[PDB]
Parts: C-alpha cells; structure tokens; sequence
C-alpha cells in the first residue's frame, strides 16, 4: 500500500496499474599461452589480457533464448584462432579498423556457419601482434568498440553502402582529415573515419572508455582483448549487424633511428568463442564489389 | 547514490611498494588514492554521488520536438490543420547527447506536452478555447490524411485530448522496445544485399533498423475553424524513468549531422592553448 | 466531495518534477531484460576511467592526434617546464573535453582527488627522471623546477614500468569547486619538469612522446546537474 | 493475461507417431508445437497475452458520434439550437468492427463527451462561456421539441451540464440490456407477418429488434444566444468496461453499408499477388 | 480544505485512461448473465483457430472462392515451387486477411510459432508426396526444391490422412516482430514443392485442389494495440 | 476498503455505489450411430462429430428460466431426425444455406409445437450426408453460424422481407457475385448472399471460426454438428428469430473424370434436441408468398 | 499540497450524481418525525394496488 | 525428425536398421585420432533430398555412394571437405 | 470513520458536520356489531 521512506519520512502511493505510470524512485603477466580448437598463441611480452567489461563469452542461457530451433554449436570447428591479413604500421599510418563478425566472414567453417544461418552469436579473443626492437618506439591503442558506427563521406545521412561497411578481413583505415565526396553521379558511399574524431565524431582521447589495451613498443609486443557477445538481443543476424569494432590507432608515432622510413607489421589473430547459430537454410551470398 | 570512502591518515613511506608506478598498457586504470603518494590526514567523508546516478542524470524533461498546427479554414491551403511527428529523440541535441553517452538503454518514458497558441491577425474576430487531439499512431496504424478523416476516431490508438489553458498534458509508456534494450547505436543494416540483386534492391540506410520503429504522433485542433487563423505549437518533453544503461561511450564532440554518427562541420572543437601556459 | 484547497504551484510544469501519470499503453507485455555486459549505474563510474588529455593544444597540433602527444628529448638538463596546466577539470581546455571534463560540464559543483597518469612512449633504451608537480593555488604559478618541487610532487623514474601516476589530492577551502573558471574556487597548477634528463644511447630516437591521462579518484563527486556548453543546435 | 508455456528441448524422432499428419475434416485445429516437427532447444518463455484479453482489446475510448449544436437567435431558422442523437456504436466503423468480432457481449459503458466550440462570424461581438446540457432520453420519455421546452427540466432523465473549457464530461452506465447480453447480430424480425394481414402490416426491418432500444441523447446550449452565432460539436467516446463476449465471428471485410450486414461497394478487398511470388 | 497541488496531465482526456466516473443510472437492476456457449476471453483464442488462406491471389481468382484453391496436377516431377509466400502474417496479402492476420492488424508486435495446415482435396485414388518448407530470412528466397530442402521442412505423404501441418517455429533476432512489412523484422519464406509427384490411375481427375490454413501456436502473443488499416469510413 | 494489488504495488479505491462507476480491473471415429426418438442414423465414413463450442444441448435451468408458465417438452415427438429436401451439388454450385428453427417449421410435431407457442428453444443435431466414389473429388465446408445474418439485395438497409428470410426447408443458395435489385416498383426484398463474402461481408476463409466440419470426398461422406441453443436469452420466439444458420460452401469444386457434368446429392437430416416451449395459445400462421 | 490530477468529468454537473455538499443551515434543530400512517417505501407498493381500468374508451 | 527436417509416410513397410545397429558416436575406447572432434549435430544431421530420378519400364536401376552423394549438401558437405577424417 | 459497503466494495466518508450534507445512502365477515 503506502510506502514510507526516509528523506523526516515521506509517503509514496502508486495510483496506477502500470509500473510505467510510477514516479521515479531514487533508490608473470608478460608470458601467456592461449589455446582454442587446434590453434595456439604464445607470447613472451604481453601486458596481461583485458576481458571486456569483465564478462567472459558464454552461450545463451535458457532463460534468455529467443529462437526455439535447436542451435548449432560447431565448437572447435569454428571457435579457433584465424589470422587476418597483416597490415603495415608506418610513420604516416593513421590507424586501422575492422568489424566483427564481418572480418571473419571468410574464415573457414566459422564463415560457413555464419552464412548458412539466419542468426549467429559469438564472443571473441582478439590478439594484436606487433613486435619491434628495443631501439624502436611507438604506441598503439587497441580498442574494442561495441556498435562501432563510423561516419560517412557524403552530405546524405547514413549513406554508406553495405559493401563498404563490411570490407571483410582487410578492414579499413582511419583518415587524418574529413574529405567530402562530391561525386554525385557515382558516389563512393564509403566511410570517412577521421582518427582524432575516432571515426564517429567523438574525441579519440576518450576512446579509452571502451575496452582497450596499449601496445607500447618499449613494454609489450601484443594485446589480447576477450570480448563477450554484446548486443541488445540474445542473438542477432551476423550478416546484417556487426556487434564489435576493432580500432587500432597510433597513439605515439612509430619511430626508429634511421633516415629511411621504418615499417613494422601488425597482425590480428581472432578466435570466435561460444559460437551459436540458429535458423538454418540455404547459404547467404552477400553482394560484393 | 552511495556515500564515499573516508580518507585515512597516512604517514611517511619508505618501502619497495611503488603504487605511483604502473603500466597503462594493461588497459586498467591505476586505482590510487591521495594516501598512496602524499601524507594525508583522517577525513570523515560526507559527500555522496546521489546526483550522478544514471536515474538522476536523466531525471529531467527535455524538449524533443516542436509540432506546429493551425486552426483555420480548410480552404486556406497555406494553413496546416494537422501535423505528424515521427517519434525520436534525435530532432534536438541535448537529450540525444546525454543518451548517447551509452550504447544501450532501457527506460520507461514520460511525455509531457506544453501547448501554446496565438492569433495570426487582428481583423477577423476572436476564438473560443481550443481542444487539441494528440493521437499516437503505432507503426502500421493508418496515418491521418486529413485533419478530420476517420482515423481520428482513435478506437484503438491512444489519444490525449488537451484543453487549452490546462496544465501541460502528460502520459507515460513502459519500455516498448522489441529488443531487450534500446540501441542508441546500430552497426548494421536492415537488409543484406544479395549477389545478383539489382543495384536498387537490398539497399538500406547504414545504422537504421526499422523504417518506423516507434510510430508517430498526429496532432490536430479538434475545434472547427474560427473566422480568424490561430497557430499553435505543441512542445514535446521526454523524460526517461527507471533508466538502465550499458556500454558507456565517449560523448559527441562535434555537431550532430543527421540521425547517424556522420559529421560535416565544426570538426575543430579544441581551442588553442600553449603547452607551458597555465 | 472532499474539501480541497489548491496551493501555489498547482498546474505548473516543473521539468524536474517526479509525479505519476497515466499509462498510455496499459497492460503492455514488456520485453524482459537480458544481462548485457557493461552496465553503468553512476556517471562517476565513467569519470573514474582514464582518458587521454589533449595536452598539446598549439596552433598546428590542436584538433589532430598530435594534440595528445607531448614531446620529450635528450637535451641537457633544464629547469623549464615540460608542460603546464591549471586544475580546472571542467573549464581548462586541456581537461574540459576529456571524459572527466565532459561529465563535469553537466554539473555545477565537483569535489575530490584527481589522478594524472603519464605514459612514456620512447624506446626501451631511453632512460630519464621527471618531476610531476601540483601546487595548490594562491602563489605564483611554478615556472621552474625550483618552485614546483616545493608543492606536491612525484619524481618519476622511467624504467620497466613506463607509466607513472600522480594523485592531485583534494585541497580546497570550499567543500566543492565550481565547474567554471572562477578565482574563488581555483584549483592550482600542474606542471612537469626534467628531474635529471632523458638519456639515450646511439642509434636511438632522441625525441619521444609522453601521453597524459586523467581520471577521478574514488572520493570524487559532482552535484547540481546542468546543461553543458559542449553541444549546441541551430535553427 | 496468462503467461505462455516454455519450449521444451526436443531431439531426433523416429517412430510411428505422426503429429504432422492430421485430418482437418473433423473440424478441429491440429494443436502442434515446434517440437512436434523440428528439433527445439529449451526456452523459458516470458511473453504473455496481457494485452490481448478482451478487456484490453476494448479498453479504449472510441468516437461514436459527433453531435452539432448551435447557440444563435431562435429566429435564425438555419441554426440548430438542439440535437438528438440516437445511441448506437454503428455511426462510426472502428469500434463497430471490433465489437462485431463477436456475436454477443455484456459490458458496462463509459461515455466521455469532448465539447468544442467556435465563432461563425466576426462582426457581431463576442460570447460568454457556454454551458451545455446533455440529457439522456430513455425510450418512451418525451423527446425535446424545442431547445427550451419543458422536457429539459430533466426531473427524472439523467442530465449532465458541462461547462465549456472544463475537462471532457464523463459518466458510466452498467449493462442495461433487457436480454442477458447485447446482441451484435440478430437473425430475425420484430414482427412475424400473419397470413391474411395486408401487405402494410407485420412488416419489420430484417435484423432490427426494437425501434428504439437504448434511447437518445439530447444536447443543447443552455445559454441564451449572444449577438453572434456560435457552433459547437460534442464528440461522444464510448469505452466498454468489464467486457464479456461470446461466439467469435469473422471480422467485417468490406465497407459497412448501413446498420445491418448489407454490402454494396468495395467488394474486392484482396489485392493481386502471384501464387509463386514471395 | 486539504491542500492539494494539480500536476501536469490534470484536466486532460487520455482515451486509454482507467478512472472511475459517476454512474448516470444509479441502483439499476442489471439483468444477470446466462451461460451462453462460446465465451471468449482472449483475442489470441481467435488467432489459434485455423482459417483458410487466400493463397491464390491472381487476377482472375482474387476476390472469389477460387483464391482459396491451389491447383495440383499429375504432371512429371519438377523442382519448381507450387506456392510461395512470405512470413509476414500481418502484411502479406495472403495472410493479412485471415483471422490471424486480422487480429494481428490490431497490434504492432507479434511473436510465436505459426501453424500452416494443408488439406488435399483430390480423389482417394490420387497419391503423391509434397515438401513444405520454411526458410528463415537472410538468404535468397528458395526458388527450387534444392534450396528449400535446406531449411525447415516437412515431407507430406498424401494418404488416408489428407491433411498435413507444418509448424513455422519462432526464429527471430528480435523478441517481437512488427506487424508491417519491414526488412529488419522479416520472417522468412514459406514454399511448397512436389517431392515425387501426384499420381492418379485412369478414369480419375488429373487436376485437384489443396487448401491452406494458418493459425497461431500456443506460444503466440501480440502487443501494442493499434487501429487497423482494414476498415475505413468516408464523410 | 483499499485494494492493494501487484503491478511495487498500487492502491485502488472505489468511490461510487454503482459497480459500473468502477475503473476497469485488468485481472473408430469413422463409424457412428445416432438415435433420437424413433429415428436412427448410421454412417461408416464419418469424421467424428463436432459439438459446437463444446456445449451439449440442455434444457433451461431453473436459475435461468425467464417465463413462469409450465413449459412443454414434447421429447421424442419433436426431438427426432427430420430429413430435408435433397439438394444437388454440381460443378457450378456456389453453396446453400438454411436457418434454424426456420428450416424445420413444417416438420411434424416440432413445427406444430413451434407455431402453437409464443416461446421456443431447441438445440440441434445437424447431419449432412454426401457420398461419392473413390474417383470423385470435392470438399464441402459445413458451418453452423450463430445469428447468421445475410446481406440484402437493395440499396435499402435491412430490407429483406420475412417471407424471403424464412424460406423453410428449401433454404437458399449463395451467389457468386453481388447483383443489386433495381426494380423499385416491385422490389424482390431478398437476400443476395455472396459466397466468398460468406453472405455477410466477411471473407469466407474465416468462416472456420464458426463450428464446422469439412466433407472431403476422399475422406468422409458425412458431417455431424451438435449445436446447443445459442442466444442472448434463455428462450426466445422461434417464429421471429432464427438462432442458427447452416451454411454449406464448396471449398473445392466437385469433379469426376467425365466430360458430362457430374452431380451428387447432399441431404440434410436435422434433429431438434431438448425442445422446450412456453406460452401456449392459438396457432401462429405466418404469411407466405 | 498533495499532488492531484483532475480526471475527465471534473466540474461537470450530473443530475443523477450522489455527492456531499456543504450545509447552508448548520446546526439546524430538525423537527423529529412522527409515526404517520400509510408510509410508502417502494413505488411498486403503489403498483400492487388494484385501480380501475378505463376499459370503455369510446367516443361518448 | 532430424534437425529442422521431418518426413511423414502413410504407406511405409516399417524401417530396417542395418545389422540391427543404430548409428552412434565414437566411444572413447575406440577413438583413434586424438584431436577434439567436431559434431555439427543439427547443422549436418538432417534430411537432404537428392535429385529425383525417373522409374520407367526400361529402367535397369540406380546407385549412389555415401558419403559421396551428400558431398554438396550444405554444412554436411562443408564439414566433410574441411576435415581429414 | 470510513464506511466500506458492498456494491467489490466502495468507501464512503462524510466530510460535513450536518447530516443533510451527506450523500444519499441507497440502503362471517358479513355480520358485524359496532
Ligand atoms: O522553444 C524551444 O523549446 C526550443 C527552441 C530551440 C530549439 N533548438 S533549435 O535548433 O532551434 C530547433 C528548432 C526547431 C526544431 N524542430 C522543428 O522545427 C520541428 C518540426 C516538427 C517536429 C519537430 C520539430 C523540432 O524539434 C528542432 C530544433 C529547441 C527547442
Ligand atoms: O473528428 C472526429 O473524431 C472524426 C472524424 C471523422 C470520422 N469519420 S467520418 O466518416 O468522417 C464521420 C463523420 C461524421 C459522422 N457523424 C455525423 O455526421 C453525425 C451527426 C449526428 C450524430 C452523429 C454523427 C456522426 O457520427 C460519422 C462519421 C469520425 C470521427
Ligand atoms: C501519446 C502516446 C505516445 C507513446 C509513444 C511511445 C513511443 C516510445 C518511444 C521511446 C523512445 C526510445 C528511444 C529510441 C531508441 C533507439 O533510438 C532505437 N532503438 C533505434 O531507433
Ligand atoms: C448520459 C447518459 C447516457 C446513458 C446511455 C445508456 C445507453 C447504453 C447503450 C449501450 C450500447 C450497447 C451496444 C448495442 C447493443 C446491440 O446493438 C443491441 N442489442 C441491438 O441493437
């Protein structure tokens, strides 16, 4: 009935059936080995691993299962480390980005299961590898961004086409400045993610609110982010929706005591985890080019 | 809204424990307190974070729309006798920015409608007190085509009839999302284009989920027109209630440009300041 | 009916009011929540996360990634400051647009200790000692290490642990400070100096960068919600 | 408003039980669940049917009439100083269709009257706030013949006096049917013609029970006329309450034509769609 | 009297409100109810009743009884679909005007498994096997049995039991689907194919009809009452 | 007094004497033998029987008896199977309809009792009989429609005359299209029940919401519907009011492997059940022609 | 004061309403009743009394 | 019923379990390879319908090989070709 | 004080001193000698 609450008290009574009608109630860490399926990663210069939001990937609990068909759980056939194409960190590099599960769409049986099913769910283990010498310097910020929406390149809002929004393993690169696409006849309809705006109109310095690690070449040569499935749904369409983005930004430029421009590679190795698929039918073949 | 820890007295330190030194590479924030690096007295802390709870942060009605309608002769083709506003918090900026501090949210919503009206000319007599109909049109319900068509019967749509001069109208709705939370950001498409489909097929706006996710509000003046034209504005104020939010994000730093994350202007927010200037 | 008397404030609309209102969609079958990772319950939780400080807002660096980098080199020792800023976390341009500053700009009052972390991004072969100082206000701002070392300070040894944290303790006459530039609640001065110098061997970059981060300590709180100046709209 | 059964895990099946096969000839609907034909996981079902109860389905005020009255000099024979509306839900369509999903119903009824008014010209001065009388005339009670005749004394009829600008008037009535339920459909006549009776005798409309089953509402402006003519509309909103319904029926598919089941126009509701077109 | 303060929303009329009002006919002697057969307590009870699907909406069949009949014959086997429709029970024209679709068109959201039943109305001497398939969305719609058999499907043997039911299980990303045509909450594709073929002896009709019915399973629910587009009125 | 109910509760108080003032509270089967009176029906190809709304016919309980005079219950003299005139199902047939008790008004002592009494009540057992060969095909939907109101044929609303609305055992036929009667001098004042509109402006496909069976010639040759008395009153006037309608629609057309148009008969056999009559006086003689 | 919300029907005058109103003559010393013969408590009591039927309503 | 696929029949002649042995997974006592196996379950253990053949008077018979006949059947085929065993 | 009465009940309270202010509560014979 009547609720008496401390403020000397005050009385609150709900006069309506629906709760929405209620008033607001104001009351060493360097050495690691990771094994998934038939794949293993060793590192001697890690900086510990970051479990995003302190939540390990997990399968859908019965209390949260939306679809009713028996799901597929390929386990080791898909929950394994796939190594993406290596990119080159140079002095002039502004950064790189990938989307998940997009980046893994062509990765063996994970990709097959992804495209054969209406619904897919997976966490990830992202392992960024970047080794240099004790005489190199530079720092990479590695950020795992839930719902990493990126800004387009045109005056038309939300106009980036599916093909450019889902580049696959190659990913994309941040730019140093915003260039407006003025070709009205054949618009690029591509992202224009500016680095200091973190590609979405927010200062890059604040991107550390996201789960992240820093590869500081004097300290570590790898970063490991363990990402749970993050979404507003227990399970979603992997082809329509990228749950995670990976952003790599050079926080401190690459440098090495030589006149010639040094370049070192960055390699991404990503393992889906707790993969779960529902809604089997004929294979989805997305439009490309 | 919890209280804060007291500061403990801390004296001189001479030891191998070095809380000051850390490694931000790990991705963690060094949880130091003043006693870790300076001598501190005992302070019984009485400050609390009651006003920075997410509920307290959003416990304000924010204007999200200004819907303009007219009361005038239907023969006057310039006048607008009814208006349809698609429900969203993205027509203004302030509430949008506050919400977009976070990636997901659940909340009930309180709508408060502040209605103002005025004469447009002075040589056509006066007017009796107007009554306004505000009909919620959920997605799929028929949208009014005229200010007096059948849809205004509102047999199943909820409608609020507001009498001019009465205190602003107010209604509440629960969390109505079809997902388990509202998505402030959606990194995806409504359609996946399929190989072989013509360029005009499978194309959808980036980041849009539904073409009509929460429906619209249709607003009219119920009264028949007076000999003089009256103009009215219905200002819609949203207040999230019982708020829960997930996955904080850096706040918008440059002016919003459309309902997406796109940016075009004002890309130089930071001012100039010397490195060694206090 | 029951005799009633309408009091002042009747029929007003206070945007901060907390009243009940009728539900426009009764008996709605609300979708239950799921356990989404990363739930946030207080905005201070966000302020307690380290975010990078745009320390270097010069003409050519502001509004670029370069604004986040402060350049050190291996020149001979000097007492001149490396960087200088004011403890105005909401109004100082180098702090206003950090996550801490962004949160503060929604509130009128703030109190508590701040936490500045610096990350050395030179080569492993580079060594050096720096001094990071906080001078509570009321005296001339430290313009050399001699004055700065009289205030609160930490001497940072650049070694295997490449990051150092200096806690700016809460030292204020008033129980809260305003989130605007105001001499009455001024916060003091933060500065960095070379303690010895940066030393590198041959075949090593002689110029490197340090990155700055700021966050709130667990004793930090804010009050008097308000609209920010960091977002605006045009007709 | 009951919750829904959980989905049970179901594995492979190889047996002589064939739930998929049935015989619709029996008139029964095959009560299959997904686990009868595919492999299913365990799902703890949390959805409920709270908003599809008949009460929730009808728990909305629907406009059933727009009664127009005037406040003008009685010498102006064009003006209508009082109006009589026979009570029915069949003057509009939406509530009618919802009700006619069923053959019989019992409910209390909430009437809400939304009154709007306006000037008709601007060269005859102004008006003081009007008061409207809405008198229920049960069948057999005398119908007003003039806006100010004796019947408006309403000594026994219930009347509501509504002051313009006040929140819409509202009253409630219980189930007032003379039968044990309201009949949305009546397959019969009020009279049975008898052999030998002239063609003008024993003839009654098909499907009508009483010539006047629920009486009327008589609406007037109580005020004496101002020097300028005022027009008002009283919109009547019905809301069934405590609803019970019997014998569901297929809903109206073509436009209503009169108070019966007759149809004349719009007899092609279905659009064209290929048999093998998704 | 008692001090009171009128809040926002006072004097409004919300058509969905649930308040008390004075009785205009006090002390009325209400006629008691009788036990009429066929009482209905939830609109879903109506949606759970099988109703015939106007499957064949061609130019010459729509708005006639023929629209309810799908013609099969005894031609040689083919993989081409017999019938195709989309799982949009409220907006697909073949489902919108069934009882299920009519009920759905009063609601904004629906969720649960559907139930499609097919009745073979050929002669007793006719035999055949059909395949009834549901492909959850996101791939190209099945245009031959080869693609359709990869999704959910039932192989129907036409025999003594002349009816077959395929349950379309609830497979959705969102906890509810909208009752409009919208790609985000699209439902998938339902198709029918010849598994072997229809075979008849001599002196038997070589063309027959099948009838389609749809209903809701016991896990089905709807929400957000709304006005339908299926009825309109003119001045 | 005050009601506290879960939504965290809310308080409801009724301020008015009358309940109407209260706010809305949101809280083998193939072989059968039937015997009635001196009549018996056998069937070897039934599809079970449908008891409409799961309610067997019953006499008026004392708790629901409106008229006070002692009722007449002829029992076997009236509660027996009467066979209506047989109709012919052809390829072109659009369907047939009857009304109850109208169809039985000339059926022996049931008809006599019906016309001698002001008030009458009865359930029914309807048995539709339609046999063909294993080489025939076709399907009949047999629907029992409470208050089966049918659409008229004129611009005047509700204008069908009593004589045409009560055709008796012959019943009427559904039409394939709506024809408006334009003869203003001598209007037909007849029904124009269109088949796909189910004769009342509702799609025929939805008529299955009504109690029904299907005679699928490959499966069964009869349908049996047991209808309780359905009305808004315990008892009513049988001459004024038809409680039930019977509709028979060819869901699948009749077909047979011959060039000549095949025709098979449909026979209705209907038994009143739990007949109860009140208000005896001189016999009602309805106007005809 | 106490937060209140005026509902539809406020300020109307329903002639069949049953509300309390202030007494215009407080503390009046009402004359007590006496036991008058022939008290009636229901109008049906009057309908149960036989009254003569004007059966013959001819012109004269 | 297997996976998302169902077969009905009204004129069967019972079913033959070859050698009276139902299919089973490899027991630990008989497992030769040591790597963790993949068991796609419903994604692969489901009914796939092969191309229909035509029985005529002159037909002499047909033959298929397993698993060969299913090598292009969705995820069963994918798993078959992605794995040595 | 508060009166709870059946109609599922309803509450009635008298706010006035005078009862008039209260709402209406709906609750052989042929032979004789004299
Ligand atoms: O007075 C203030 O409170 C108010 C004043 C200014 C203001 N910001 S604004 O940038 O001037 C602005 C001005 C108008 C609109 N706006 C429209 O023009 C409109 C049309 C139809 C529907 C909704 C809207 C809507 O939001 C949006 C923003 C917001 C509110
Ligand atoms: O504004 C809307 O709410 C409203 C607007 C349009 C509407 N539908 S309508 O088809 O335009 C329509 C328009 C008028 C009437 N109508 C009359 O003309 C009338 C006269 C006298 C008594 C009753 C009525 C009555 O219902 C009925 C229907 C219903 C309500
Ligand atoms: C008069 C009654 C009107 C009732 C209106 C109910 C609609 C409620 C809308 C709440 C707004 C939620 C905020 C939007 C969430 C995200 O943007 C969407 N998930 C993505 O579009
Ligand atoms: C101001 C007081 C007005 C009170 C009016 C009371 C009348 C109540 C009417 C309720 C309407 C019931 C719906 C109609 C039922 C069916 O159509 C009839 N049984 C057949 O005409």
């Amino acid at each position: 009935g009547a609720q008496v609450s401390s403020q000397i008290n005050y009385t609150t009574i709900n006069y309506y059936r629906d709760s929405a009608s209620n008033a607001a109630s104001k009351q060493s860490d360097r050495v690691m080995q990771l094994t998934l399926g038939n794949s293993t990663i060793t590192t001697q210069e890690a900086a510990n691993s970051v479990v995003a939001y302190g939540r390990w990937p997990e399968y859908i609990k019965d209390s949260e299962a939306n679809p009713v068909d028996q799901p597929t759980e390929p386990d080791v056939a898909a929950c394994r480390f796939y190594t993406l194409d290596t990119v080159t960190w140079r002095k002039e590099s502004r950064g790189w980005w990938w989307k998940l599960p997009d980046a893994l769409k062509d990765m063996g049986l994970f990709g097959q299961n992804m495209f054969y099913h209406y619904l897919g769910r997976a966490g990830y283990t992202v392992h960024v590898q970047c080794n240099a010498s004790k005489f190199h310097q530079g720092a990479l910020g590695v950020f795992a961004v839930p719902e990493m929406c990126l800004a387009g390149d045109s005056t038309t809002h939300m106009f980036t086409k599916y093909e450019n929004a889902n580049p696959g393993e190659k990913g994309g690169e941040f730019k140093g400045s915003f260039t407006l696409d003025t070709n009205a006849t054949n618009p690029a309809r591509n992202f224009c993610p500016v680095d200091y705006l973190f590609g979405s109109g927010v200062l890059a310095g604040n991107a550390f609110v996201y789960p992240h690690q820093i590869i500081n070449l004097r300290t570590n040569n790898c970063a490991t982010l363990v990402l749970p499935y993050v979404n507003s749904l227990s399970i979603d369409s992997m082809t329509k929706h990228n749950n995670w983005g990976i952003a790599i930004l050079p926080l401190a430029p690459l440098d090495f005591a030589t006149e010639s421009s040094t370049e070192i590679p960055i390699t991404l190795t990503i393992a889906p985890m707790c993969c779960e698929f529902n809604g089997l039918r004929n294979i989805t073949v997305p439009r490309t080019q | 809204a919890n209280n804060l820890p007291d500061t403990q007295s801390s004296g001189p330190a001479h030891s191998k424990e070095t809380p000051a030194l850390t490694a931000v590479e790990t991705g963690a924030t060094n949880p130091l307190v003043p006693s870790d690096t300076v001598q501190t007295r005992h302070v019984i802390q009485k400050r609390t974070r009651s006003e920075s709870t997410v509920e307290s942060f959003f416990a304000r009605g924010a204007c999200v729309a200004i819907i303009e309608v007219d009361n005038d002769a239907p023969t006057k083709r310039a006048s607008k006798l009814f208006s349809v506003w698609k429900i969203t918090y993205k027509d203004t900026v302030q509430l949008r920015r506050k919400l977009e501090f976070f990636t997901y949210s659940r909340f009930d919503m309180e709508f408060t409608f502040v209605v103002t009206s005025n004469y447009t000319d002075a040589n056509n007599g006066h007017a009796l007190n107007q009554v306004y109909q505000i009909m919620y049109i959920p997605p799929g319900a028929p949208i009014p085509g005229k200010w007096n068509d059948y849809t205004w019967q509102t047999s199943s749509n909820p409608s609020v009839f507001y009498t001019y001069g009465a205190p602003p109208a107010r209604i509440s709705v629960p969390y109505v999302g079809i997902a388990n939370a509202y998505s402030h950001f959606y990194d995806g498409f409504a359609k996946v284009p399929l190989a072989g489909q013509a360029s005009t097929e499978g194309d959808s706006l980036y980041g849009a989920a539904s073409l009509n996710d929460f429906g619209s509000l249709a607003v009219r003046v119920v009264n028949d027109h007076n000999p003089t034209k009256l103009t009215s504005k219905i200002r819609v104020y949203m207040k999230p209630k019982h708020v829960r939010v997930w996955c904080p994000r850096p706040p918008r730093a440059v002016p919003y440009y459309g309902p997406g994350v796109d940016y075009k202007d004002g890309l130089a927010p930071l001012p100039e300041k010397g490195l060694t200037t206090y | 009916g029951l005799p009633v008397l309408n009091t002042p404030g009747s029929n007003q609309y206070l945007t901060a009011d907390n009243y009940q209102s009728p539900c426009a969609i009764p008996e709605f079958d609300v979708t239950p929540p799921i356990d989404i990772p990363g739930e946030v319950r207080n905005m201070m939780e966000l302020a307690e996360i380290d975010t990078m400080i745009p320390l270097n807002l010069t003409n050519q660096r502001k509004n670029t990634m370069d604004m986040y980098r402060v350049e050190l080199n291996d020149a001979a020792h000097s007492d001149t400051p490396i960087l200088c800023l004011s403890l105005s976390p909401a109004s100082d341009p180098r702090l206003a647009h950090t996550m801490l500053g962004e949160i503060l700009n929604y509130y009128t009052h703030w109190a508590g200790s701040l936490k500045f972390t610096f990350l050395f991004c030179g080569s492993m072969m580079a060594t050096g000692k720096l001094l990071v100082s906080y001078a509570p206000p009321g005296a001339e701002a430290p313009k050399s290490r001699k004055e700065a070392m009289l205030g609160t300070h930490v001497i940072w040894d650049i070694g295997l642990q490449s990051s150092c944290t200096m806690v700016v303790p809460w030292i204020s006459n008033t129980t809260y400070r305003q989130t605007i530039n105001d001499s009455f609640t001024e916060g003091g001065y933060i500065s960095m100096f070379y303690q010895t110098r940066v030393v590198v061997p041959l075949s090593t970059p002689r110029k490197m960068d340090i990155l700055g981060f700021v966050s709130a300590c667990n004793d930090f709180s804010v009050r008097l919600l308000r609209d920010t100046t960091h977002i605006s709209q045009e007709a």
